[PDB]
């Protein structure tokens, strides 16, 4: 009774922190992306 | 022989425990080091090879602050260090942290200590659990512990001394949530629970003891007196006694309707000297006054199902029966139609003992009435309404969900409380 | 719950942070060498919340000092309590942020961030039980704002279960060093809504108005504004650093103050209002202290509390006074001003009394309110932002750093949603 209440709990906090880092890691994937773009456009400018 | 294990959970439970054990020591003549210069006190105190008397108790808190005071205090030698258990991180007024997140780390250690105490018992009667409804430890850890105790102890008696929250002394906005969650989870695991409304105690201290701004020290001394009255029958051998089982048999007619109302008298200030000595009639009359109640509610608007009167000190059976007879002539005390025998009376020889330097005056005779009244449902209704106000907006719910709790657990807990209120209503109807 | 790790970022962050440390060191009886010379056991009871105990009788602030510019750090070291700080805890760059959020958040700030995390990890791993973090910074600048929010995100990644607290100073045209402050503030607010558990909204608009109108200081300086900030910071942290029942730790404070995750922006208030020089003063009774809770004149955020409703309130009284009088006065205010408190959060006003008053005052009161009126501060920023953004003015400073227009649109929309959310609960009823 308790096993299938605390396991169902441990799953519902791993999720409420999975959805955290997963959705606050693409928050670094985008900060890499526009950051690559930052000196990329600066380079292809000197290409002209 | 007939041992009782006391468990003190969270700040409220631990602090009330300090007051109770201080009072028990004064009553049995036990010094703060466990030394002492009847024999029934052995139900609550074990004895070591050095002739020292040790409380059959476990003190638990998820934060160390409160218990650290016990292990530095006057009674540091009374308890063995292993029976004072503390974590590092508190439950932060969150039932989910107490029950799940933080509680799950210390639960096994607490049960191992309780097992060691139970192994020293030849006839363990069961447990007395002290906790607040409002704190994260008092609510969350208690329900976790109660569930685990039912597993390990089969059908061993479990009685509660629950601190019902009051806004005058409340520390969290989320106390109604914690109160409902703990009541739902603990209901199927508790045999009998004595609620103590902090507002009722706050008002008695203000009105009867002339304390302008009552502190937990003031509240706990008064609480300790009621706990001592309930437990005196176990710790002493008087003319009329009641064990763990007889309390339940006389006061609990149905499994879920296990919440008796406590009323204590007299509560006299340590000044005056003229305001005494009160007769058996006077103290008995005081039990039927809503001002002396431990929970705020109106019995005149409810129905009684059982009334237990626990007298202490210079009390004679003839005096008691005379007092009960005059009270019976006051038509206003209504009982349910399926209940004939209303009054169970107990007399314990020892007059109430008071803490030196305390607010309470020394009296020759006192009484504690335990009554199972449908009027106690009013306390559940007040709590349920505060829960509903916040829950309709899901205010603060994210704190519990974040700890792994599901919203469904809130609905389940509230539906169970609705069923409890419905049970008190059904019980008061005539056939 | 024990240790709090303090972080100071940017010019404003370091200036306000340094003042916080000199104010609290004086309250805890700690001199500029780290030695305790006080005469009250209450001063040391919870000393470990902000200080590490070093070899012998010495106490060291658990503080990390950060800037992309070196000058501010030198000014801190040269200061009165400058020598108290851990030398290894000063983390500074050489290439500043030039009041550009993009430089602080993506470029220069990103290059320094790891050196800062290395120092925060050292302090965090030393902790018996880390409560979380406390950051002081401005939202109008580049380092405090951009790097500060970058640090919040990086710390949150490594410590997702710890409490994240900030003292965020809002920019104002009244005391402005740059025309781009609405952009920097909006971009930062977007970050704080998502990444902090609690934010004290310290408004320069309100601080300037208090100095000019109330303190009668014709030309306020940052020194004058910072005197109000340090009085507020001392007040709001009283519960964390002295023994008490209410809001004793960062989590308990958040649990009592935050009903909805995003609505974690507090409106601080303080009474009595004093100027640096004013060591007079002879005034302030309990009814007088209590009345200033609804007084817009005493708010550290330029919002009228009577323009909204309080979701939750924490009130801290300091000095030798009657607890009975405080309880009566506090109940009177809630009964008289019923309409300014939400009915669906019962007993939402919590009071604490600390015997130790702040320096110079015998009696003081600090208010922490979670009010729907804070939407006035966010509306002000959104309207200043839109006036500029409509014309794409100064956008080249940000796009030049690799930023896209979408981030600006998103930050603005998120802040407007926050305003809309405050309005929703302002209009909500207990009709059930
Ligand atoms: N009568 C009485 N009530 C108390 C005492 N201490 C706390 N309470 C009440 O209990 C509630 C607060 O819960 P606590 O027991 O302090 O908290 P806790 O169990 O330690 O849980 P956490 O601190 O959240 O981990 C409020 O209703 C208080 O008024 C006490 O010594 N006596
Ligand atoms: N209250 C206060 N505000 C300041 C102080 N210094 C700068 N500011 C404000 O902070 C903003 C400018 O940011 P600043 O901290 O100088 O830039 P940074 O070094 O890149 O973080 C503006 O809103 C200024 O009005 C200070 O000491 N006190
Ligand atoms: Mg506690």
């Amino acid at each position: 009774k308790l096993a299938q209440k605390m396991e169902s709990n441990k799953e519902n906090r791993e999720a409420h922190f999975a959805a955290m880092l997963e959705r606050l890691q693409e928050k670094d994937k985008h900060a890499e992306e526009v950051r690559q773009r930052a000196i990329e456009e600066n380079n292809n400018w000197i290409k002209m | 022989m007939r041992e009782c294990i006391s468990i003190h959970v969270g700040q409220a439970g631990v602090q009330i425990g300090n007051a109770c054990w201080e009072l028990y020591c004064l009553e049995h003549g036990i010094q703060p080091d466990g030394q002492m210069p009847d024999d029934s006190f052995n139900t609550f105190f074990s004895e070591t090879g050095a002739g020292k008397h040790v409380p059959r108790a476990v003190f638990v808190d998820l934060e160390p602050t409160v218990i650290d005071e016990v292990r530095t205090g006057t009674y540091r030698q009374l308890f063995h260090p292993e029976q004072l258990i503390t974590g590092k991180e508190d439950a932060a007024n969150n039932y989910a942290r107490g029950h799940y997140t933080i509680g799950k780390e210390i639960i096994d250690l607490v049960l191992d200590r309780i097992r060691k105490l139970a192994d020293q018992c030849t006839g363990l009667q069961g447990f007395l659990v002290f906790h607040s409804f409002g704190g994260g430890t008092g609510s969350g850890f208690t329900s976790l512990l109660m569930e685990r105790l039912s597993v390990d102890y089969g059908k061993k008696s479990k009685l509660e001394f629950s601190i019902y929250p009051a806004p005058q002394v409340s520390t969290a906005v989320v106390e109604p949530y914690n109160s409902i969650l703990t009541t739902h989870t603990t209901l199927e695991h508790s045999d009998c629970a004595f609620m103590v409304d902090n507002e009722a105690i706050y008002d008695i201290c203000r009105r009867n003891l002339d304390i302008e701004r009552p502190t937990y020290t003031n509240l706990n001394r008064l609480i300790s007196q009621i706990v001592s009255s309930i437990t005196a029958s176990l710790r002493f051998d008087g003319a009329l006694n009641v064990d763990l089982t007889e309390f339940q048999t006389n006061l609990v007619p149905y499994p879920r309707i296990h919440f008796p109302l406590a009323t204590y008298a007299p509560v006299i200030s340590a000044e005056k000297a003229y305001h005494e000595q009160l007769s058996v009639a006077e103290i008995t009359n005081a039990c039927f006054e809503p001002a002396n109640q431990m929970v705020k509610c109106d019995p005149r608007h409810g129905k009684y199902m059982a009334c237990c009167l626990l007298y202490r000190g210079d009390v004679v059976p003839k005096d008691v029966n005379a007092a009960i007879a005059t009270i019976k002539t006051k038509r206003s005390i209504q009982f349910v139609d399926w209940c004939p025998t209303g009054f169970k009376v107990g007399i314990n020889y020892q007059p109430p003992t008071v803490v030196p330097g305390g607010d309470l005056a020394k009296v020759q005779r006192a009484v504690c009435m335990l009554s199972n009244t449908t009027a106690i449902a009013e306390a559940w209704a007040r709590l349920d309404h505060k829960f509903d106000l916040m829950y309709a907006k899901r205010a603060f719910v994210h704190w519990y969900v974040g700890e792994g709790m599901e919203e469904g657990e809130f609905s389940e807990a509230r539906e169970d409380m609705a069923a409890l209120e419905k049970d008190y209503e059904e019980v008061g109807v005539d056939s | 719950m024990r240790e709090i790790v303090h972080i100071q970022a940017g010019q404003c962050g370091n200036q306000i942070g340094a003042k916080f440390w000199e104010v609290i060191s004086d309250e805890h009886g700690i001199d500029p060498t780290g030695s305790y010379h006080g005469d009250s056991d209450l001063q040391l009871e919870r000393i470990n919340v902000y200080y590490n105990e070093a070899t012998g009788n010495k106490y060291v602030p658990r503080a990390i000092l950060v800037d992309l510019e070196p000058g501010t750090m030198d000014s801190v070291r040269s200061g009165p309590f400058g020598q108290i700080f851990r030398p290894d805890n000063f983390v500074f760059g050489q290439s500043g942020a030039g009041n550009n959020w993009a430089k602080g958040h993506y470029t220069e700030g990103a290059e320094l961030v790891d050196s800062v995390l290395d120092v925060v990890r050292k302090e965090s791993e030393s902790c018996d039980c880390l409560q979380g973090f406390q950051l002081t910074h401005s939202l109008g600048g580049g380092t405090g704002s951009g790097m500060g929010t970058l640090l919040i995100s990086k710390i949150r990644e490594e410590y997702p279960d710890r409490i994240m607290n900030t003292f965020s100073v809002m920019p104002s045209p009244k005391v402005s060093d740059t025309v781009v402050e609405p952009y920097n503030a909006t971009l930062s607010v977007h970050q704080l809504v998502e990444n902090t558990d609690e934010t004290y909204s310290i408004d320069n608009e309100a601080l300037y108005d208090i100095c000019f109108r109330t303190l009668k200081l014709t030309t306020p300086t940052y020194g004058d504004l910072n005197h109000l900030v340090s009085a507020t910071m001392s007040g709001v942290t009283t519960c964390l650093r002295f023994p008490g029942q209410l809001n004793a730790d960062l989590r308990k404070l958040a649990v009592n103050m935050v009903p909805f995750p995003r609505l974690h922006f507090f409106m601080p208030g303080f009474a009595p209002l004093t100027s640096r020089g004013s060591q007079q003063y002879r005034a302030l009774t309990v009814p007088e202290l209590t009345q200033q809770m609804f007084d817009s004149k005493n708010m550290m955020a330029a919002c009228d509390p009577r323009h909204g409703r309080y979701l939750t309130v924490a009130a801290i009284f300091r000095g030798r006074m009657s607890m009975k009088e405080v309880d009566e006065q506090m109940l009177n205010v809630q009964n008289k001003n019923s309409s300014y408190f939400v009915e669906w959060i019962p007993n939402n006003v919590k009071t604490a009394v600390c015997d130790i008053p702040p320096r110079g005052l015998k009696m003081s009161a600090t208010f922490i309110g979670n009010s729907t009126a804070i939407q006035e501060l966010f509306k002000r920023i959104s309207e200043q932002f839109t006036a500029m953004f409509r014309r794409k003015a100064f956008l080249h400073w940000y796009t030049g750093e690799g930023m896209d227009e979408m981030e600006f649109t998103e930050a603005e929309s998120n802040m407007n949603d926050l305003v809309s959310e405050y309005q929703q609960y302002q209009d909500a009823t207990a009709d059930e």
